[PDB]
């Protein structure tokens, strides 16, 4: 244990699926909370690293 | 009938007590319906929920809210058909296993975090001699113990 | 039976 | 350097009621022998008592019985083992019919402090208990806890004379909060009970009803099994359940005692006023010569299969879902 | 240096069986069988045996 | 015409639960088949039974 320091990157593992076909946009009548129903979910990643340890061609 | 609707919604208004020994209002929505079901059943549950009946006049639809109403038509032996066998009017009674004096109401509780909750309602003079029948029931909009 | 939006929300005495 | 030795402890005590079968029973088979908490009997065949401060009593069925002992005061309890924030109380609105005492269990997951030099210290957290009470909230009790713990604790507090019964309780805690790794002293809110204070006997039922204390016990939900010996019929008078022989010339006229012939129970089932179809029938409605006959058809020794003999049919059902009456009278006319 | 004994744990009935519901009808038991449990009054009493009474409770 | 049954009954013998005792007509299933079925045995508690 002299060096390894260094922040444990978290990721999102589990992900809500999708809405599916033919399924009625729904009408909410006054107060009530509501769950999710997800119409466009993207995992965008970057890297903020020591450098660029990532080669692509083509 | 927007006039119907009117009186409806100027009743559902009134103020009742709460049940925790504040006011309220009657009737109030907050549903999210959030799935296709038959326009009529929908149209029923409203209008289920709010004491009325939803009636298809033919030409329009209206409201005829469950109420002491005056204007009563009058029929007697001289006024219906008289069939061969001497009954103008045929009687039917709902079955005894039918008839309910307990209920379990289903609302969705915000306080408890906005889950189904469920309030038993019982008729106590009703179940002391004629045993004692609880059923079901969704109230439509309802997020309100005293609703 | 009329007597019954009373009966209802009154808490209302009719008697069987 | 380190904490306080030990300062806050506690101990549990569960009291449950069992109410099996119905009319006067015969009871455990052995007596605690046959009383198996998780899976393991309350005393071994040898009669060493296997399980320590466990009580079990047990009243048959008789109409004249003597409530329980060691239950002075039967009531419900809602098991709801939840964290409480700093601007979030919980309320829960007991909404019981009758209901005399009110009983919360809340406690820590742990309640250490530490500075530099390990020194682990005492936290003193504090907690409230409000009623709704015609407005607004107003404080019924305000519990602070001083000690360390590293684990759970639990502590009760019980009140009496609540308001009329579309109720609400509340418990909130005053603390900020655990911001740091340094001071935690998260509070929850296990369960809470609902004190009936009345010493009801249950005139005809067959309870058994036990308590364990946690401290000579293993935690889990204590799942009681009784090995137990059924009603008690009216089988013919010159009948020997013992021995499964009949005497001379039966002349009608029965007799009490427990046994498995199965064309018995039927005539219970079928002439019993309370929990039969004693109101609806009577014993005159019931060809009981005919069952005469039949039980004696049971009770003849056949070959067992494996080598041994036994009788012929015995019943040994623990009829525990209301069924139509017909279908149930027909299911012993089949077997 | 100085070992801490911390003292004696303490277990919780954590899991608590369900209660009876009403609407349930009480079984019959005809010879033999051997049951489980249908509750009808389960309780809770909690009792502390520490080192005095360092728990404050006010009205 | 089932020829064939699949018994259940209590069995205090692997703690008390379901047991199902198969039984068999040999004759009749050697030439129309096997026809299998279940039954409840009502107050049985001996394999035998």
């Amino acid at each position: 244990q002299t060096t390894d320091n260094g922040k444990q990157n978290t990721y999102f593992s589990s992900l809500d699926n999708m809405v599916a076909q033919g399924n009625v946009l729904p009408v909410l009548y006054g107060e009530m909370r509501v769950g999710s129903r997800v119409v466009s979910q993207e995992i965008s990643t970057a890297d903020e690293g020591d450098g660029g340890q990532v080669v692509v061609i083509g | 009938d927007k006039w119907a609707l009117y009186v409806i919604g100027q009743y559902c208004d009134q103020s009742v007590p709460d049940g925790f020994g504040g006011t309220e209002p009657r009737i109030t929505c907050n549903a999210y319906l959030t799935t296709q079901r038959k326009a009529w059943d929908v149209l029923s549950d409203f209008c289920s929920a709010m004491r009325c009946m939803p009636v298809w006049n033919g030409q329009t639809l209206t409201f005829v809210q469950d109420r002491p109403s005056d204007k009563t038509w009058t029929y007697n032996r001289s006024n219906v058909v008289m069939p061969d066998d001497g009954a103008p009017f045929r009687y039917s009674f709902s079955a005894l296993k039918d008839r309910h004096n307990a209920v379990e109401v289903n609302w969705i509780d915000p306080n408890n975090g906005w889950e189904t909750a469920t309030e038993l309602v019982e008729d106590t003079q009703a179940i002391a001699r004629y045993g004692r029948n609880v059923t079901k029931m969704d109230a439509f909009g309802c997020t309100s113990r005293g609703q | 039976v009329p007597e019954k939006e009373a009966i209802v929300d009154n808490g209302a005495h009719f008697d069987g | 350097p380190r904490e306080a030795k030990d300062n806050l402890k506690s101990t549990q005590l569960l009291s449950v009621i069992d109410a099996i079968s119905e009319g006067p029973i015969e009871g455990p088979v052995d007596g605690l022998k046959s009383v198996l908490l998780n899976s393991t009997p309350v005393l071994d065949t040898e009669g060493n008592t296997n399980i320590s401060g466990v009580t079990v009593v047990f009243r048959a069925g008789e109409q004249e019985q003597t409530p329980p002992e060691g239950f002075e005061s039967s009531g419900s309890e809602t098991v709801l083992g939840t964290e409480v924030k700093y601007d979030t109380p919980i309320t829960r609105t007991i909404t019981s019919a009758n209901i005399d005492r009110l009983r919360f269990t809340f406690g820590v997951q742990a309640l250490v402090e530490t500075t530099s030099k390990g020194d682990r210290n005492p936290s003193e957290v504090r907690l409230l208990v409000q009623i709704q009470r015609n407005g607004g909230w107003v404080t019924e009790k305000d519990i602070t806890i001083k000690g360390k713990t590293t684990s759970q604790y639990l502590a009760s507090v019980v009140m009496g004379n609540l308001p009329p019964r579309p109720f609400n309780i509340r418990m909130r805690r005053m603390t900020p909060d655990s911001t740091t790794d340094q001071l935690q002293n998260k509070t929850l809110w296990s369960s809470y009970t609902e004190i009936i204070d009345v010493k009801q006997c249950y005139p005809n039922t067959a309870l058994v009803g036990v308590q364990v204390d946690s401290e000579q016990f293993g935690s889990q939900q204590v799942s009681r099994n009784y090995h137990l010996r059924g009603r008690i019929l009216q089988v013919p008078s010159n009948y020997n359940p013992q021995t499964r022989q009949y005497s001379g010339i039966w002349d009608g006229t029965f007799k009490p005692a427990y046994s498995n012939n199965m064309a018995w129970c039927l005539w219970d089932m079928l002439t019993h006023p309370r929990y039969g179809m004693g109101k609806r029938l009577g014993a005159a409605d019931v060809d009981k010569w005919a069952l005469y006959v039949i039980g004696q058809y049971c009770d003849q020794s056949v070959p067992d299969g494996f080598g041994g003999t036994e009788p012929r049919i015995t019943c040994n059902a623990y009829l525990t879902t209301q069924r139509k009456a017909w279908d149930v009278l027909s299911d012993f006319c089949s077997a």
